């Protein structure tokens, strides 16, 4: 039975934590992303305002 | 008449004991089964943490 818990968490938590460290990628990412999107909406948004 | 009931009864006899030899033989080997695949279990696990 030991074998058995260490079976089913070590297994399900592995899966569980790698989805959650794929979307640590996402919040970064959107992040860095959004920052790009200010400049990309900032230069047209505010040229284009003239 | 009276001879054969005697080879018969021994042979009972003998059927009885290498009957009981059959259960008691085995009951260990049960026994010694059970204490081998636990040992598969206390490294199975370990393994299991590496896997």
């Amino acid at each position: 039975a030991m074998s058995m818990a260490v079976e089913s968490t070590g297994n399900a938590k592995a899966e569980a934590e790698s989805r959650a460290e794929a979307a640590r990628i996402e919040g970064e990412g959107s992040v860095l992303q959004a920052k790009l999107k200010a400049q990309a909406l900032a230069i047209e948004t505010e040229a284009e305002l003239e | 008449l009276a001879i054969e009931i005697t080879t018969n009864s021994q042979e009972a006899a003998a059927k009885h004991e290498a009957q009981r030899l059959e259960q008691e033989a085995r009951g260990r080997l049960e026994r010694q089964k059970i204490l081998d695949q636990s040992e598969a279990e206390k490294a199975r696990k370990e393994l299991l943490e590496l896997e």
